[PDB]
């Protein structure tokens, strides 16, 4: 099975260096040309560097050359990227790839963020359901993930046994430099106050993990 | 009448050659790594006997040389190509006659 | 720098229709141009390169066309997994550029939201700010107006939204609103409400609460 | 265009000297001027040159492009014993390269 | 200067073998094709057989085929004909020549006469100067060389020393079968009884020489 | 076998003048054709091949032109050694044949014969026979008429003649005819004579003698 697997981004200061690596299976890594490519917070795709299948050349856009280094070793099936000079237009998810023509078997990527901006846990605030839910119908609930940076938080509901009418928004970026998000659930008015629900939250750059119990108001 | 086409018929004939750029150990090549480009191999005219001398004497004056038919291409292709350039740049370029479509004789 | 644009930032489609998605470069780039796929949590795949010819193991419904200027990616027959973003990129000249993207979205019949309207946690308020959250609830089509009301009256600017990628089972949408006040300000006020304008609404549906009670 | 002569794509001098190559069943001509052509065709893409080698490895007689080769040719009339012991005035084709060319 | 000599030709009889040669000088040999070709008595030309330089192909018409072999030695720088099963119509002077498209510097020939008749030397006969030679005029006297065979006989006038308004005519084979010629010449008619006239007549085939003076009757 | 006919045995040119002779073959030859010169008392020397090809040293009035079955040999000015007779020859397939020749003499003004009679001599009548011998000595044309009377009587078939070829300084023909008798034949006649009729004289001359005077 091809396999592209990228590691090593995280947040880093304005000036910074970071340097991602790319674990490459599954084919004979060797004999592809290999590229970086990046997905902006805007959903931009910005292709920004291609090394050949032995590593003698490379090529990158002007918005990185001379800031960014591709590289490879061939005897550890792993590819790199360098970085330096670090800017805010520089945070994005960035993605190896194989190189023919065009990019295949990108991997999942590894988010990179540029900002002098400290790493912050979120609060979670319970969005309790309404007193006024219809007796034998649905009712709604759910946490609010509030003030935390950088990206990303996680959100479960009840250890995984919960997923089924859950919707977990993509997070708005508040003024404040700040992400803040809500995870939802619809469930039957007649589970409120038997059942349990519990959101459990992570925010591995912080090292923070919260559980929410979140219940009808009293 | 047609061009032939062979594999592993004497006369004048195509044959399959890939052409791999990696195992040439030229990675400047990105695309394609490996193609299709076979050549042209096999009998022309009837060969007299009294012009087997001269034939012969050609070979030893320069292997190279040619002194009747040659069968060779009568129909190319080209191929588009992706390429490291000499300044640091890749470039999607169309190259001439890169595939031997038909063979035929002079 | 060569520039791809892709005219249509969204595309709106039934299963078993054809959908074509264009792509124009800024200059000539010969047949030099990919074609990707992207659906939501996913990393971009490969569908087509050098303008019509498929990635190993891709459906025969997705062809491209195109030389020059003028480039286009075709579904012949939509399938339900084909909600993605599409994008084009030309492999001509570095620096290589990419398209914006077309997204494409599987239509169904039309469904009002559920509307419920959440007031700020009693902790919350104890560090001087109010969070007011609207969750809009399995919708269809996209477009949902929320305008919230603070004793009846308007309120713009102070809120922010974000919505769901369409459901793979049901084809909906969901969208959460949050306004947010000081501790000072939310305390000033009685009336918190949230009036949702929707095409499944024959008139719109307004969720309140009166803030103590 | 014009063929191009050479000496010491173009036509070279080769002279077929038969009574040398102890073939002496030909009377006559015992010797005669017979060329043959050597020389570049197109200008060689870089890309191109693996093909142009591995063909050479596949088979030194293969050609993967343009041929320098005779475009116009000559008969000449021989005189020589054939296998019933008589003597024979034969015109023998294209025994003379006259223009060189690619093809 | 290229030069062929043939040799080895004479009197044989029909059914008879006879081997001719031809040496050959100023050329290299080895490098020739060469061939024979014989001139009849009827000045007919004919040709008789050709050899590759190397020896190795032979080619002859069907009137001398399985009868006649051409061959050479190149060491000798020597081409050979062997005659064999001899036919009177084989008479006449056989030459070598050097064969390329057609043949070139052909000897000057030996002659082969198949006949069953001996060798026979002249009888010369005076044919004196007419007792009525006009006074201050010209007169004619000469010899008669007759009944010889084979041919050729040679005739000279004062060992060499008498060449002007001679005539030696070609001879003429009788019914006999031998052959008769005259030679003459024309001189002063005032000379006639002051110098002396003696035709010198050699027949090389029978080793006859003869001295005959001539003089008025 | 393939014949090779030359229809002109004779002819007759003055010098600066163009001659031409003709060869025809049997079946068609391409253009195997060689001519050959053969001037009196010397073999046969080689002038043309391959029906238009000078060998090497001849010159340049003598050229050859045909294809096929029709040849021609062509002096384009002809000097006084050109006296000789011409022979074509094919070289297409073996057996090589050759032509019945064309025997070129040169023009010049006429020049009656003188005539001489020879009787025998009293050495050859000791054995028993008898030639008379008449010369005609240094004449042009060719054409001349020798008939032997004894007593009186026209001779038939007891004589022979010959020619000499035309004189390279005179371009004059010579001719000795001898008439052969049995001595006794001979001792029964008085009167020996040779009459001869040539353009030249002033009509036939008759040379004479008497037997034993």
């Amino acid at each position: 099975e091809v396999q592209l697997v990228e590691s090593g981004g995280g947040l880093v200061k304005p000036g910074g260096s970071l340097k991602l690596s790319c674990a490459a299976s599954g084919f004979t890594f060797s004999s592809y040309a290999m590229s970086w490519v990046r997905q902006t917070p805007e959903k931009r795709l910005e292709w920004v560097a291609t090394i050949s299948s032995g590593g003698s050349y490379t090529s990158y856009p002007d918005s990185v050359k001379g800031r960014f280094t591709i590289s490879r070793d061939n005897a550890k099936n792993t590819l790199y990227l360098q970085m330096s000079s670090l800017r805010s237009e520089d945070t994005a998810m960035y993605y190896c790839a194989r190189q023919d023509y065009a990019m295949n078997y990108w991997g999942q990527g590894t988010l990179v963020t540029v900002s002098s901006a400290s790493t912050k846990g979120p609060s979670v605030f319970p969005l309790a359901p309404s007193s006024k839910s219809t007796s034998g119908g649905t009712a709604a609930l759910g946490c609010l993930v509030k003030d935390y940076f950088p990206e990303p938080v996680t959100v479960s509901w009840n250890s995984g046994a919960l997923t089924s009418g859950v919707h977990t928004f993509p997070a708005v970026l508040q003024s404040s430099g700040l992400y803040s998000l809500s995870s939802v659930v619809t469930v039957p008015s007649s589970s409120l106050g038997t059942q349990t629900y519990i959101c459990n939250v992570n925010h591995k750059p912080s090292n923070t993990k919260v559980d929410k119990k979140v219940e009808p108001k009293s | 009448d047609f061009g032939l086409d062979c594999d592993e018929e004497s006369r004048c004939c195509r044959y399959p050659l890939t052409v791999d750029f990696e195992a040439f150990g030229w990675d400047w090549i990105i695309a394609p790594k490996r193609y299709k480009a076979n050549y042209c191999s096999g009998e022309c005219e009837f060969v007299f006997l009294q012009k087997y001398p001269h034939t012969h004497l050609v070979h030893q004056a320069n292997p190279r040389g040619s002194a009747g038919p040659c069968c060779t291409p009568t129909k190319m292709s080209p191929i588009n190509m992706l390429y490291f350039n000499g300044k640091e740049q890749i470039i999607y370029g169309k190259i001439p006659a890169m595939v031997v479509d038909r063979c035929g004789c002079s | 720098d060569i520039e791809m644009t892709q005219s249509h930032k969204f595309m709106s489609t039934s299963v078993g229709d054809r959908v074509s998605i264009t792509c124009k470069a800024s200059q000539d780039v010969s047949t030099a141009v990919a074609w990707y796929q992207q659906k939501p949590g996913q990393s971009p795949k490969l569908l087509l390169y050098s303008a019509s010819y498929r990635y190993t193991g891709v459906p025969d419904r997705f062809t491209g066309s195109g030389s020059g200027t003028d480039f286009t990616f075709t579904i012949s027959s939509v399938n339900a997994e084909d909600l993605a973003v599409y994008y084009c990129q030309q492999h001509y000249s570095t620096p290589w550029t990419f398209g914006g993207g077309t997204k494409v979205e599987i239509k169904r019949t039309v469904a009002a939201p559920s509307v419920f309207i959440f007031p700020p946690s009693d902790e919350q308020l104890k560090s001087g700010t109010a969070s007011v959250v609207c969750l809009l609830n399995n919708f269809y089509p996209r477009e949902a107006k929320v305008q919230w009301k603070v004793d009846n009256a308007l309120q713009s600017g102070n809120s922010q939204e974000s919505v769901t990628e369409q459901d793979s089972k049901d084809s909906t949408y969901s969208l959460s609103s949050t306004l947010t006040l000081s501790k000072a300000d939310y305390e000033k006020h009685k009336v918190y409400a949230c009036e949702v304008t929707h095409q499944g609404l024959s008139s719109p549906v307004t969720k309140s609460f009166n803030r103590g009670e």
